[PDB]
């Protein structure tokens, strides 16, 4: 009943979030994904 | 009241397609009041080719459209009748369509009946005098000998050509057969009016 | 350890990172600024 | 059974050219700017392997002799625009003459 | 041949190729990504800015709307066609004009 030996070190790392069971599966929109541009070339996608 | 809508624009229909009709034309009462008892009201047409076409308008919820049993009867008896029966054509309601057994009997007896062709339309394609729909641009058929020479010109097989269903409103009011082609002036915002050829296919079930 | 399939899909996949595009040689990159003494369909 | 190439009919059949005649070609008489500019590139990319040339004013790079040809019209090559692929095994062209044709714009 | 090794060649025959620098005049196709619009590759004709302090691309500022570019710090890929068949077709097709 104390077994810190056999613990489920998966639940140490605290679930700080609220929906973590739920998976979503479809495409962030906020990724680069699907969109094709280089490092030092987002730089082209800054405001303006 | 898509009985009354219905009566009219069959009748509208019957015409367009250029038949003769065998028989005098019942007025709204007697035909909806025959739908509801009887179940279906039959039309007989006659076209050019001296072929004959009738028509079943199925009642919404009437004892036809939902046991295959006497479905199948009347198709036995009806194809069995001496008439030379080109075509025939069942208008029933929309949420006829999805149910299955309909179907079955349809498709059996298209089998069994190879030189006839059967379809099933819905109520909302004999609701409106479709060609004159404005949305919906001119459709017209083009003969074997015409499609022919234009595909010869333009080095297509008539697979290459974009396909309409057989069931498209204003196909099924032309009476296109699969296989055939059908000549259409759609409005252009660009150069103003332009014309396409497409290629029948076979129908919806 | 990835296998072979898994080196497909994905933007850094097989198909979208090697196929619908490459690296190349003989290519410059820089920062872009205004010159308004060039032709339009002129670069310095 | 079988590795895929016993009944493999791989081997296309092989193709005969059918030249359309020149009375009876239905593509422009004009070339596009693919056209021209890819037989300018094959020209220029032509006299950069030989070195030959019919023109009479001398110049530095193939590109412009190239240009040239197309321009005045000796360019010793041939388009031929293929419509069709028959199930017959009936590959057919139409050729058409550059130095015929007309010439859009390039520039 | 590595042309710092070639003290003694003095020769160049016919079909020999030869790599040279790219001169004032030449064209170069000039990209910003993302490459949405069709107009975001174009071939301009190379100025080359002789001045060795300078490393930045310089371009018209009325030649930004081909790229929807500013200059607030974008960079925009270069790459100038070597082949006889791609100058022709960069200077014939896919110029700015
Ligand atoms: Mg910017």
């Amino acid at each position: 009943g104390e077994d810190s030996s056999m613990d489920d070190i998966s639940a140490y790392s605290s679930p700080g979030l609220f929906g973590e069971d739920i998976i979503d599966r479809l495409d962030d929109p906020f990724s680069i994904e699907d969109v094709d541009i280089s490092l030092d070339v987002l730089d082209n996608l800054a405001p303006q | 009241m898509a009985m009354q809508k219905l009566f009219t624009y069959i009748y509208e229909f019957i015409e367009y397609r250029k038949m003769v009709l065998l028989e005098e034309k019942v007025p709204y009462d007697k035909f909806v009041q025959m739908v509801l008892n009887t179940g279906f009201f039959r039309i007989n047409a006659e076209t050019l080719n001296h072929g004959i076409v009738s028509v079943f308008i199925f009642g919404a919820n009437g004892k036809y459209v939902h046991h295959g049993g006497d479905m199948r009867t009347l198709l036995t008896n009806t194809l069995n009748e001496k008439k030379h029966y080109e075509e025939l054509i069942l208008i029933v309601d929309k949420p006829v369509l999805s149910k299955k057994n309909i179907l079955d009997i349809i498709v059996e007896q298209r089998a069994a009946n190879p030189t006839i062709v059967i379809n099933i339309y819905p109520y909302h394609l004999f609701c409106i005098n479709i060609p004159k729909v404005s949305a919906i641009p001119k459709h017209k058929l083009i003969t074997q000998e015409e499609a022919q020479e234009f595909l010869g010109r333009e080095y297509l097989q008539p697979q290459d050509l974009m396909q309409i269903s057989a069931s498209d409103p204003p196909v099924v009011w032309l009476g296109g057969r699969p296989g055939d082609f059908v000549q259409i002036e759609r409005p252009s915002e660009t150069a103003m009016h332009a014309v396409v050829i497409r290629f029948i296919t076979k129908s919806k079930i | 350890a990835p296998s072979i399939m898994r080196r497909l899909p994905r933007k850094e996949g097989r198909i979208r990172k090697s196929l619908l595009g490459s690296q190349v040689w003989s290519i410059s990159r820089s920062t872009i600024c205004g010159n308004s003494d060039l032709h339009l369909d002129e670069v310095g | 059974e079988s590795p895929s190439i016993c009944e493999g009919f791989v081997q296309a059949s092989s193709q005969t050219l059918v030249i359309i005649p020149d009375n009876e070609r239905i593509t422009s008489n004009v070339l596009t700017t693919f056209e021209a500019t890819r037989l300018v590139a094959v020209r220029a990319q032509q006299l950069a392997i030989n070195g030959s040339t019919m023109l009479k004013k001398k110049y530095s790079s193939p590109i412009d002799i190239a240009k040239q040809e197309l321009f005045n019209r000796k360019i010793p090559l041939l388009v031929m625009r293929c419509i069709k692929v028959t199930p017959e095994g009936q590959k057919i062209v139409e050729i058409w003459n550059p130095r015929e044709m007309g010439i859009p714009l390039l520039d | 041949h590595d042309i710092e090794g070639l003290k003694q060649d003095f020769r160049l025959e016919v079909g020999d190729i030869l790599y040279r620098d790219v001169v004032t005049g030449d064209v170069a196709f000039f990209n910003r990504q993302p490459s949405l619009e069709r107009s975001s590759i174009g071939v301009h004709r190379i100025v080359v800015l002789e001045n060795p302090k300078i490393s930045t691309f310089q371009m018209n500022v009325s030649a930004c709307a081909w790229y929807n570019a500013d200059f607030d710090g974008d960079q925009m890929n270069l790459w100038v066609p070597w082949s006889v068949m791609s100058r022709v077709e960069a200077e014939l097709l896919c110029s700015v004009r």
